[PDB]
């Protein structure tokens, strides 16, 4: 299995950007993906979690309104867009698999 | 009251 | 065509094809079968009678090699469809059934290669039995188990196998009331008696609580609000006894509907 | 019902003298050619007969077949008249396989038969005619049509709905003879609105829920309770009105003028 | 949502010392299948977090 | 609409073509065409994907017209209980959309294509209910891979947009609903010395509750809309709550006298002189 | 014994005082009662023309 | 209780012997047992009375 992530992003304050990560090797449409920010001084993050096969999502109290997860299940990619961007966003963000209450989120994204 | 009664005893009546 | 119906005609020729053996070689070697769970739909969750509606797609997968075929014999033919009731089948059925229904639906067509991998996805409206748990409901959250076994043989004879270790959402209808959290599959021996094999999937589901938040607990905490306002009534108003014998009536009532929602099960109290 | 079928099949024929002087034979109907006559307007979907029984042929080439059938028929239930209503369910008859150049669909009789019915007890027969159809723009289309014209039985539904809506009703303009001082006027009127909604709403669970015309009873009942709704709203008025003083209250000149001397004496009260 | 906080903030130890993190919850993490769902993650710099522990009392292969 | 489920009498209109069903009328006297068991012969598996508590595929097996050309024409009944999310957000004056998917279950589309008969559903033989209408029917073609299969499978998903006859339902909900909505207001009016102001209430919320509790006999326990109906019922019954615990409060206060309690002289200037007024209420 | 425990009470109305103020609520109770039983022994036992139930 | 009447859900162990259904495992490559369709052979007609 893997996770594979977009490529590093350059925005302006108050833009948009948009990370994608691609499973692959797995069954995509059954698993969690977990969207994790970590600013470079420290700290893990998580903002949510998307579940392809279905709508459903998750988001922390903090990025409620900030993140808007979606889903494609032809191409089996999830994507996270990001909302009116601030000097406070600048971080790594990752994706990670995982299935609550059973094996839990052995395989990360690289990183974006 | 009894204007109302009045009025409703035509009203049920003619209510056929 | 003239070449696939000559090769169908062979494949299940009954003078040398007998649907009712394992297609078992090399003496005591036992016959893999891969299943894989795909749901459509989860139709409903009846709380009162513990019973969960799904449309699945099951897929079985195994080797006959009794139905193997030269492509260069056959115009270069590389995979055939064969009705399924006239192939030995794993007779995979789901134990823990509610309705006594334990087959499949509708017995579609098995695709056929030529080096006798067979390939079977039927789909089937299954009706299976879970325990309910009442403790936090409205905001409760269910685990439905569905367990697959042969109802024809034992260990010594098929041996069940997972395709993958969760099952399959990729062409699954959200509910609107139930929220799927997770649908892993595992396999299951019996160490004390060596025939034993099942293949069971966990539903974890969780309830979307908005709608009985609306209809019950908010009509619940406003009339349970009115049980104090008997003692700011005055005794002169000759009141007091009409309401606080309809806070009575309504909360009775209120119950009696709760009791009439959930299972009648005696193992804990909805709170 | 017994659906019965007569045609002749000229294959079937033999000599009595032949055969022990036989007449007629008993042969299982799967194994004739049949024809695939059922139920169109069939709700639950089932079409043909139940059990599929044996067809006596006679040495002519006759058929005779009478099989069994339990029908699902839909028919469209009017409602205005309820609980004295009468009913007219249609029942459609044709064959699936063959159309009118192949097989014609005749009527034996004008009527449906009542030689071995059992009376249902709710619902009485008044006519079973039948009717041959033919399209003029299609003609390969034919079909036979039986019309049941059932007359409801009304005493369960009278003793059950009516007269409790009667006796209810009649307790409708009490309220504007009980004094304001008795403190009772809001539980009677009150009680008056719900038990007519009730009645309503069980109504509303016997009837289909089909927007084609209103019961007359249901349309009465409603009048009833908006009648009995302004009546509440007439008795909270004057209720007010009975419990004012000088000390909250004062009392204008045409109030006096109208209610204290011209109104008595029109309604002869003084 | 649940607060976790973990002690030390950091933890100097030479080659070969144990060593010992405690990690305290807002309230109690139980569930009802008779298991607490607890795990622990290690990022070494430059590098995506690391699964180690899950459901304590195993360990991931 | 509570089990989310639409039930179907459908005539299912098949039509393709055998190449070893073809003859010569002119060897035959003249024969063109004939009718033979379905049974007899090859048929498309054509399943209904979105089955919920019924059969997935035809089960009738009627007869089929076989043409001299090779052409089979089949048209066998069914009944379908099919799966369709339900909104009730309008309710009764609500317009659902069921849909009904059909494809060929094991043939890819390279093996089996599908072909619009005609867009439309055919209606000139329907039965009217009397509780809905048909607004539009019609079937389109779709094609898609799924991850069972390495090839295409088509389908045509057939979309019913039914529109509720209201007659029914605003008689028997609506208007008692409304006229009992009437009534929240009166126990304002009620003077406190009649003693029936906690009737009043108490009975106006009751009924309430109750007519919610009817209503959540119909409606799906969905949670992606909340009727307008209920949206009211339940900001009525809030209303009535408070009306009652304000009635509660006005008791106590009519009640009072110099042996039991003190007025305030903020309370004696404000709602004696100043709140009268603007309420277009003066003292004799 | 239900339905004469409840027919019993259909005469009290008449010794109640008029002072009390409780007249009403006593006949319409009554009345309601006797309606419940009504509809719930036609459910078990309905009805029919030839013969009603006594 | 209402009607009456307990639904259950078993599993009818039936063992019998059939003189008939006999051979030996030598002569068919060491096949000690089979499973065949139950509407072929014999069967004892157990009811349920009640
Ligand atoms: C949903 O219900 C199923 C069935 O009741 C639960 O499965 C059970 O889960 C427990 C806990 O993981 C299993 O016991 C554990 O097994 C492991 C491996 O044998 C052992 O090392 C542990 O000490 C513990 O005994 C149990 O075997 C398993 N039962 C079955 C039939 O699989 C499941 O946990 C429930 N899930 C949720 C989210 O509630
Ligand atoms: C009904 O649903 C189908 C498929 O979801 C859609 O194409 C169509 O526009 C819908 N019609 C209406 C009136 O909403
Ligand atoms: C091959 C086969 O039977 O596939 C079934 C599933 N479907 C209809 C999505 C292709």
């Amino acid at each position: 299995v893997q996770l594979q992530q977009s490529g590093a992003e350059v925005m302006k304050p108050g833009a948009s950007v948009k990370i994608s990560c691609k499973g692959t090797g797995y069954t995509f449409s059954s698993y969690w993906i977990e969207w994790v920010k970590q600013r470079p001084g420290h700290g893990l993050e998580r903002i949510g979690e998307i579940l392809p096969g279905s709508g459903s999502t998750n988001y922390n109290e903090k990025f409620r309104g900030k993140a808007t997860f979606t889903a494609d299940k032809s191409s089996k990619t999830a994507y996270m867009q990001l909302s009116s961007l601030t000097s406070e966003d600048s971080a790594v963000y990752y994706c990670a698999r995982y299935l609550p209450y059973y094996y839990a989120m052995d395989y990360w994204g690289q990183g974006t | 009251d009894r204007l109302f009664l009045w009025i409703f005893v035509f009203v049920c009546v003619f209510g056929t | 065509t003239d070449t696939e119906e000559r090769l169908v005609e062979h494949l299940l020729d009954p003078s040398r094809y007998n649907k009712l053996i394992r297609p078992a070689t090399n003496g005591s070697e036992l016959v893999t079968v891969q299943l894989m769970v795909s749901l459509a739909q989860l139709i409903s969750v009846h709380e009162r009678e513990q019973i969960m509606t799904t449309n699945v797609w099951l897929t079985q997968e195994w080797e006959d090699y009794r139905l193997t075929w030269k492509p260069e014999e056959f115009d270069n033919m590389k995979k055939v469809r064969l009705p399924s009731k006239h192939i030995w089948l794993p007779d995979v059925v789901l134990y823990n059934n509610a309705d006594g229904m334990y087959e499949v639906s509708f017995y579609s067509n098995a695709v056929v290669s030529y080096d006798g991998s067979i390939f079977w996805l039927p789909p089937a409206i299954y009706k299976s039995a879970c325990k309910i748990e009442v403790k936090h409901f409205p905001f409760d959250q269910q685990n439905c188990t569905m367990k697959f076994r042969s109802w024809t043989y034992d260990r010594t004879e098929i041996d069940l196998v997972l395709k993958s270790e969760v099952a399959s959402l990729d062409d699954f209808t959200p509910s609107g009331e139930w929220d799927i959290v997770a649908l892993p599959g595992r396999r299951n021996e019996n160490p004390d008696d060596s025939t034993y094999v099942d293949i069971t999937y966990d539903f974890i589901i969780r309830r979307k609580p908005l709608f009985y938040t609306i209809n019950l607990i908010i009509p619940c905490v406003l009339i349970t609000s009115l049980a104090i306002l008997v003692f700011y009534l005055p005794s002169d108003c000759g009141e007091k006894m009409t309401l606080c014998i309809s806070v009575l009536l309504a909360l009775t009532v209120f119950l009696l509907l709760i009791s009439k929602i959930v299972p009648p099960t005696s193992l804990d109290v909805p709170l | 019902v017994w659906l019965t079928q007569e045609w002749e099949d000229y294959r079937l024929t033999w000599k009595p003298e032949e055969f022990d002087n036989m007449k007629k034979v008993r042969l299982p109907s799967k194994h004739i050619w049949l024809p695939d006559v059922v139920l169109y307007n069939n709700a639950d979907g089932m079409y043909e007969v139940s059990f599929y029984s044996n067809a006596v042929v006679s040495y002519d080439g006759s058929i005779f077949w009478l099989p069994p059938a339990i029908y699902k028929s839909a028919c469209k239930i009017e409602v205005k008249h309820f609980p004295f209503d009468q009913q007219n369910c249609t029942m459609k008859f044709r064959s699936w396989t063959y159309d009118r150049t192949e097989i014609d669909l005749v009527l034996k009789s004008e009527v449906a038969s009542l030689d071995d019915f059992t009376p249902s007890g709710e619902w009485d027969i008044v006519a079973l005619p039948g009717r041959r159809n033919e399209n003029p723009d299609d003609s390969t289309y034919v079909d036979i049509t039986y019309d049941f014209i059932i007359r409801r039985k009304p005493l369960f539904y009278t003793i059950n709905l009516i007269i409790p809506c009667v006796l209810i009703t009649s307790l409708a303009i009490l309220v504007f003879y009980l004094p304001s001082d008795c403190g009772e006027k809001m539980t009677l009127c009150i009680s008056v609105l719900l038990a007519l909604t009730v009645f309503l709403l069980l109504i509303s669970k016997i009837v289909p829920p089909t927007s084609l015309d209103v019961p007359l009873v249901g349309k009465y009942l409603m009048f009833t309770m908006v009648l009995v709704t302004f009546s509440i709203v007439t008795s909270v008025c004057v209720l007010n009105v009975h419990h004012r003083s000088p000390t909250t209250h004062t009392m204008a000149p045409w109030v006096k003028v109208v209610f204290l001397e011209k109104l008595p004496a029109l309604l002869f009260m003084q | 949502d649940v607060l976790m906080t973990q002690t030390p903030l950091s933890l100097p130890v030479s080659l070969g010392d144990q060593a010992s993190i405690s990690c305290r919850s807002s309230q109690s993490i139980v569930h009802s299948n008779g298991n607490t769902y607890l795990e622990w993650y290690l990022q070494k710099p430059g590098q995506s977090p690391k699964l180690l522990i899950y459901k304590v009392s195993n360990r991931f292969s | 609409e509570k089990n989310q489920m639409m039930t179907t009498n459908v005539w299912v209109k098949q039509e393709w073509h055998d190449y070893k069903l073809r003859w010569d009328p002119a060897d035959y006297e003249n024969v063109t065409s004939i009718r033979i068991p379905s049974e007899l012969i090859w048929r498309p598996d054509i399943v209904l994907y979105n089955n919920a508590d019924g059969d997935f595929a035809v089960t009738h097996l009627t007869k089929a017209h076989l043409f001299h050309d090779g052409r089979v024409q089949w048209t066998p009944p069914a009944i379908y209980k099919s799966s369709c999310s339900i909104d009730v957000t309008f309710f009764p004056f609500d317009q659902q959309n069921c849909t009904m998917k059909f494809g060929s279950w094991t043939y890819d589309k390279a093996k089996i294509d599908l072909v619009n008969m005609h867009s439309r559903v055919d209606q000139l033989d329907f039965w009217e209910s009397g509780e809905w209408v048909i607004v539009d029917a019609v079937g389109t073609y779709n094609t898609r891979k799924y991850e069972c299969c390495a090839e295409i499978y088509p389908d045509i998903t057939y979309a019913f947009v039914i529109r509720r006859l209201p007659l029914f339902y605003t008689i028997n909900l609506i208007i008692p609903c409304l006229l009992i909505s009437c009534l929240t207001v009166l126990v304002f009016y009620l003077p406190s010395e009649c003693g029936e102001k906690i009737t009043l209430c108490i009975s106006v919320l009751l009924s309430l509750t109750v007519f919610l509790l009817l209503i959540t006999e119909i409606i799906p326990s969905t949670s992606l809309v909340i009727p307008l109906i209920g949206e009211y019922l339940l900001f009525t019954m809030i209303f009535v709550t408070l009306s009652i615990v304000i009635t509660v409060f006005v008791l106590n206060v009519h009640h009072r006298s110099p042996r039991t309690h003190t007025m305030p002289t903020w309370v004696r200037r404000v709602f004696l002189d100043i709140v009268p007024r603007l309420l277009l209420m003066k003292r004799p």
